[PDB]
RNA sequence: AAUAAAUAGUCAAUUAAAGCAAUACGUGGUGAAGUGAAACAUCUCAGUAGCCACAGGAAAAGAAAACGAAUGUGAUUCCGU
RNA sequence: AUCAGGACAUUAUCAUGUAGAGAAUAGGUAGGAGCAAUCGAUGCAAGUUCGCUAGGACUUGUUGAUGCGAAAGGUGGAAUACUACCCUUGGUUGUGUGCUGUUCUAAUUGGUAACUGUUAUCCAGUUUCAAGACAGUGUUAGGUGGGCAGUUUGACUGGGG
RNA sequence: GGGGAUGUAGCUCAACUGAUAGAGCACCUGAUUUGCACUCAGGAGGUUGAGGGUUUGAGACCCUUCAUCUCCACCA
């Protein structure tokens, strides 16, 4: 019968999680170690409820994340040639809140918190590696232009 | 004696029949077996019930 | 597995092996498979619960199709009177000379029917005419003391069917230029006279799966198969 | 108390139960054998005797997931056929 | 519960094949003689499939079209292509079952020890140890079972046996 | 009362699941020793349990029987 695990086990499922596995191995060996408890208070109904809730909110942040990852990967249209000297020293140090100025509204709104650039952000004559992640699990890679303005 | 203790269902005497219908009594006993139910997480007693009560328990969520 | 040819993987796009054709549908699809420049034959084959080992379920004889079945069969009638099997339709008469024809390798004919009184002569040349299946077998009419309507009866499309080693039949039912209905009232008669041929012997579900093919087609498990 | 809590346990107060008989009726559990079948094992005796539990002034049963074959009757109980 | 193994039908996986005859690998038996080619040949070298010990294809290429004589000759019980279909067999995991084989434990068990109720060999609770899905118990079904029970074991007969 | 299987040299057995019956033993002969036995090799010993049915092809596949066996059943 279907059973929902309130953590992880290396088989079944993974954290919050349904299975749905015969009466068998625990139960009264199952509700002890209450790591599957039947349902949500045992509710088949109010466990759908509990379950459907929590992972639609994370679906809904899932549908986010593709957004702002995907116009990413399509657009990207984040454009500085900035003065760079040559000889002398030039280089994306334009730190992020500049390169924003080019983000919201001209293309996707590509969130602050979204894009986890290290405290370099470009430090050469060329272009270099641009970390943007929607989510901890989606990892979006941003190459801009630049040169002489 | 071979009854449960929440219900008060016990033998059932009968007749043993065999090839040329002869007739002996014979008893048939309930599957009483232990148990330990839960009420209010205390008093986890040791109880002796039968299958069908030990099933009945089991889709009640251990309710009795 | 051995690469499909480019049409029959078309072809074999158009049909699904699992579902239960019928009949009708089944003969307008079939007529549709035809991939071929020439005209092909549609084609039954029954599988039935015979063990043809079993002399009582071995099933043999002749159906008389309502409609021709398209194929001109050339008919060696061997018989005394050559002149009333020519009027019937002969393309070939002869007695004993034609079975020396026969016996030089003369086999320019698809059928032949004879008397009674020719099977010895005929008898010699069992191995020859045999294994190609030109042998006359009163089972299924070809030995009649009346040769010329036995010969009408095959030009009308008289057939003889046999079950195989298997108890399979193999039939062709005619053309695929032939009218879809003509081929359903066709394939009808056959698998009721088969029906009607039921050995006392044989228990259980008789006919075990109907498919219909072109002589270069898919086929087409007819409604109700394995 | 084991053992923090809590139960087990201990104590106190209140309320009921015990038993009897009517050599008779009710319900339930358990339940033979003599005997007959001209033997006997199926069967009968007989769910009788006996044993036990619970009553009551009666008890039990009871309002159709029914009878049953029809333009049908419409809880249970008891008598005749 | 987990792990491993085969066993099973077998998911999924391609090879593999000669009565003779007929150059023919003919595994068979159906419709009936074609049908592929830069998705690329033929001839050869390098591997391998394989016993009919012949033959079979393939790939490792060259190569660039042939054809192809199993398209079309050919004999053969059986025949030619190609549509076939079934394949012979094994090939690997395999599917979901049971089958013996381990490990772990919470079920459950204890006539191990300890504590408590408790001034108490029982019982109950909590442990600890030892087992362990075994055992025990319930239902069902075989085997043995004068240990026990209910009965039978004829009539004629110069008495009966 | 069915269900299955078996029947092949005299004996014990392969069965040559149709493209035309073989092995050990029994027996004859030959070699073989001073003798016996042993030893080796040829030959002989087959109408495939019987009958019927099919095809070009069956002891071999099918039907019918015969004998044998193992199973079950086996309350007139
Ligand atoms: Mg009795
Ligand atoms: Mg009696
Ligand atoms: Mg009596
Ligand atoms: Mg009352
Ligand atoms: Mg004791
Ligand atoms: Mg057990
Ligand atoms: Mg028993
Ligand atoms: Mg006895
Ligand atoms: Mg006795
Ligand atoms: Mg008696
Ligand atoms: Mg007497
Ligand atoms: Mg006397």
């Amino acid at each position: 019968m279907k059973v929902i695990l309130k953590q992880d086990v290396s088989n079944l499922g993974k954290r919050f999680d349904v299975v749905d596995v015969k009466d068998g191995y625990a139960i009264h060996f199952l509700f002890p170690k209450k790591l599957a408890a039947p349902l949500t208070k045992k509710s088949l109904q109010d466990r759908d409820l509990f379950l459907k809730k929590q992972q639609e909110h994370y679906e809904i942040n899932k549908a986010l994340s593709h957004k702002l990852k995907e116009v990413i990967e399509q657009t990207e249209l984040h454009f500085s040639l900035k003065e760079h000297n040559g000889r002398p020293y030039g280089s994306i140090i334009t730190k992020q809140i500049i390169n924003q100025a080019h983000t919201k509204g001209m293309a996707l709104q590509k969130f602050m918190f979204k894009d986890n650039v290290r405290l370099g952000f470009g430090d050469h004559e060329i272009t270099l590696h641009i970390f943007e992640d929607t989510t901890a699990v989606l990892k979006v890679k941003v190459t801009p232009d630049n040169g002489v303005k | 004696a071979k009854k449960d203790q929440l219900t008060l269902r016990g033998p059932l005497y009968g007749n043993n029949r065999s090839h040329s219908k002869t007739i002996t009594r014979r008893k048939w006993n309930v599957n009483l077996q232990p148990c330990k139910v839960k009420t209010a997480d205390g008093k986890t007693t040791r109880i002796l019930v039968s299958t069908r009560t030990l099933r009945t328990l089991k889709k009640h969520n251990r309710l009795s | 597995m051995a690469k499909l040819s480019k049409k029959m993987k078309i072809a074999v796009g158009l049909v699904d092996k699992t579902k239960l054709y019928p009949l009708q549908e089944a003969v307008d699809l079939v007529k549709k498979t035809s991939i071929t420049k020439f005209n092909g034959s549609v084609d039954i084959a029954v599988s039935l619960n015979l063990d043809t080992t079993k002399a009582e379920q071995q099933l043999r004889g002749a159906i008389a199709f309502p409609h021709s079945v398209g194929k001109p069969i050339r008919i060696l009638a061997i018989t005394d009177d050559e002149k009333a099997a020519l009027e019937a339709g002969a393309d070939f008469v002869g007695g004993i000379d034609k079975i020396n024809d026969i016996k030089n390798g003369w086999l320019d004919f698809d059928l032949i029917i004879t008397s009674p009184k020719f099977m010895a002569a005929l008898g010699k040349l069992g191995k020859l005419l045999g294994t190609k299946g030109l042998m006359p077998n009163p089972k299924t009419e070809t030995v009649t003391d009346d040769v010329p309507a036995a010969v009408r009866a095959y030009k009308k499309g008289k057939k003889e069917y046999r079950a195989d080693s298997f108890g399979n039949i193999h039939m062709s039912l005619g053309r695929v230029d032939s009218a879809s209905n003509h081929l359903v009232e066709n394939a009808l008669a056959l698998l009721d006279l088969i029906k009607s041929r039921k050995p006392a012997t044989v228990k259980g579900i008789y006919i075990k799966n109907i498919a219909l093919t072109t002589t270069m087609g898919p086929s087409l498990k007819v409604k109700l198969p394995d």
